[PDB]
């Protein structure tokens, strides 16, 4: 009936001389049965004997510990599925406690409390379901987890009051027991900080609470010009309602331009198209709103008869 | 455009990023050349609740015409990707399945299903599992907070 074949696109780079585990990567959906593992192009399954350096246990593939020479492809055969998996094992760079190829990039905005996370710790839990305690380093120098500047909880490091100087390469170290023997585990994370997501209000440049004489039955467009961030929103209302999108006579077009000079003083232009001036439009103002998480500005144009 | 639409990157507060496996959105950790697998989003400002707390948005996969959407599956609110016709999408009045109420507190974002109030966009504690929805964001079962960075 023919085995299906998939080739996995994530290549996970791990440390030589560290324990590692790989699960066969099905989506829930493509589960269901006996999972055998094979090395390279063998059609003879891996060792099931946990004493052996590379072996199958609980349908996972274990390197105890891994070696650079293990780098290569492996198959897990889960009707049939057979997935080619490629893995890479790398020595630390000289005089370093990690290898840049194993870096997981992570990022937090400045000025908050935020977390780094030591990845792929899932499978190192001890019954009753706890992770071994992690030690954390930045550029290969120990961090004090004093719950004032840093905290270590489970797989996370809480960096308190994230600032620019926190940038650097962080390692998380654990020691895991497997068959009564202890094995080291590290992951490395390149920590990048982003500019302060900083609380300001949009400025409505135009309209500016003014009247405008217009002829009944004719057509006009009104421009709402807002100085702000690209992320702010600028939109029109009339008589307490957003401009309905199936409205047969009112329509909005939204345009924007990034200010290279100052990302915080970009422009939004929302054009309201009044395809026919109806007599009702003379009773209430058209109000442009400019909105983001910290506040609202509003300014209007009131149509009047000439 | 008839809808204000912004390119961004979105990652959860466990530093997981999104990618496609089969045809599903999953969340995990990528290294080296694999960062290529990361999906960016087009975030549109659609119509819905008029509030100082929430902004209704739809979330599309940048350039793939795949939209995040909340649908009942076996009597349970489920996040599914939906192929849309580029000819009609994105638009201001997105159907309610595509609508999320974006809530931002302290540089972190939650996305509440418009269709399913009290249900939030979330990822699992473990890497490489599908993105999902949950109505228990206050227990640390699932991750329901996200950061975003606008890339246009
Ligand atoms: C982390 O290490 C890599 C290579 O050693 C280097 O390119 C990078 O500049 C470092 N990053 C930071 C943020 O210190
Ligand atoms: C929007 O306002 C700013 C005023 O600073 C100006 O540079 C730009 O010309 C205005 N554009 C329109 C189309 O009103
Ligand atoms: C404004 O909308 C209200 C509420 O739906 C409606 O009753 C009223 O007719 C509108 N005012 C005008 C001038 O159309
Ligand atoms: C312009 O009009 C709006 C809407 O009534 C009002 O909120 C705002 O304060 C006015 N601005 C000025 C400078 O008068
Ligand atoms: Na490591």
């Amino acid at each position: 009936d023919k085995c299906k074949e998939r080739e996995e696109k994530i290549i996970l780079v791990s440390s030589a001389n560290e324990i590692d585990v790989r699960p066969c990567p099905l989506n829930p959906n493509e589960h269901k049965g006996t999972i055998t593992w094979y090395k390279d192009d063998s059609k003879t399954p891996v060792s099931t004997e946990q004493a052996s350096r590379i072996h199958q246990h609980k349908e996972k593939l274990w390197f105890v510990p891994a070696k650079v020479e293990d780098s290569g492809h492996y198959y897990c055969v889960v009707y049939c599925l057979r997935i080619k998996i490629s893995a890479k094992f790398v020595e630390n760079e000289p005089n370093l406690c990690y290898n840049a190829q194993a870096i997981f990039k992570q990022k937090l905005p400045v000025a908050g409390d935020g977390g780094l996370v030591c990845p792929y710790m899932e499978f190192f839990k001890n019954e009753n379901n706890e992770l071994p305690k992690l030690q954390w380093y930045k550029d290969c120098k120990p961090l004090l987890l004093d719950n004032i500047h840093f905290s270590g909880v489970k797989d996370r490091l809480i960096v308190m009051n994230v600032a620019e100087k926190h940038r650097g390469n962080y390692t998380c170290h654990a020691s895991y027991t497997y068959l009564g023997k202890q094995y080291p585990i590290t992951r490395v994370i390149e920590f990048i900080t982003l500019e302060e997501n900083k609380p300001t209000r949009p400025v409505i440049v135009s309209p500016a609470n003014e009247t405008m004489e217009v002829d009944l039955g004719s057509q006009i467009q009104l421009i709402c010009n807002v100085t702000g961030q690209l992320s702010d929103i600028a939109y029109w209302k009339w008589n307490g309602s957003v401009i309905d999108e199936d409205d047969p006579v009112l329509g909005e077009d939204y345009y924007s331009v990034e200010n290279p000079a100052n990302k915080r003083r970009s422009t939004l232009i929302t054009v309201l198209n009044i395809s026919e001036i109806e007599s009702r439009f003379y009773k209430h103002p058209f109000t442009c709103f400019a909105k983001n998480t910290h506040g609202i500005d509003a300014a209007y144009i009131q149509l009047i008869y000439p | 455009a008839p809808v204000r639409s912004l390119n961004c990157r979105i990652w959860d507060v466990n530093q997981k990023t999104f990618y496609l496996r089969n045809n599903q959105l999953v969340a995990g950790y990528l290294q080296g050349p694999n960062v290529n697998l990361e999906e960016k989003f087009s975030m549109s400002f659609v119509q819905g609740e008029e509030s100082n707390d929430k902004i209704p948005v739809a979330l599309g996969l940048k350039e793939k015409n795949l939209y995040l959407s909340c649908v009942l599956k076996d009597d349970k609110p489920t996040l599914q990707l939906e192929s849309v016709d580029p000819k009609n999408y994105p638009k201001k009045k997105m159907e309610k399945r595509f609508v999320f109420n974006k809530i931002e507190i302290n540089n972190k974002l939650e996305f509440e299903s418009a269709q399913f109030p009290n249900w939030f966009l979330c990822t699992a504690m473990e890497a490489d599992q599908p993105v999902s929805l949950t109505n228990m964001p206050d227990e640390g079962v699932m991750v329901t907070k996200f950061y975003m960075q606008f890339v246009s």
